[PDB]
């Protein structure tokens, strides 16, 4: 397997999100990606939820998250995974809507992610 | 043309 590499894709007053790709040669039709939630801010995170969307295309499945609470100041990340197929070999598009509490501020950000790697879904 | 929220 080749390696992807990972994609910084939002950063707020110190907390990161960042996506890391899997592509198992196994099954040519699947991509995991794995959103990894970062926080070197002097200020916990709390009640965090990403939800992600996908063209119709393509199928998508969410994995528990490793948590809801990102600690200040380079606290335990949380991990999510999201199982992807696409067998038609669609160009992938994601789109990420996150929900946290940060600052005794209540943080609603949505975005489409750019730059995503070919090597997601070719 | 976009899925559901998941």
């Amino acid at each position: 397997s080749a390696p992807i590499p990972d994609l910084k894709v939002f950063e707020r007053e110190g907390v990161q999100l960042n996506l890391s790709f899997i592509r198992p040669p196994e099954n040519p039709a699947l991509l995991l990606i794995t959103i990894t939630a970062t926080n070197f801010s002097e200020g916990d995170v709390t009640h965090f939820i990403c939800q992600a969307a996908v063209p119709k295309s393509l199928q998508l499945q969410l994995q528990a998250p490793s948590g809801n609470t990102v600690p200040a100041r380079g606290g335990l990340p949380i991990t999510q995974l999201f199982r992807i197929l696409n067998p038609n070999k669609a160009p992938l598009r994601l789109k990420l809507r996150l929900t946290y509490d940060h600052f005794h501020q209540s943080v609603q950000e949505i975005f489409e992610v750019n730059n995503l790697p070919v090597e997601s879904w070719q | 043309e976009w899925g559901p929220w998941v």
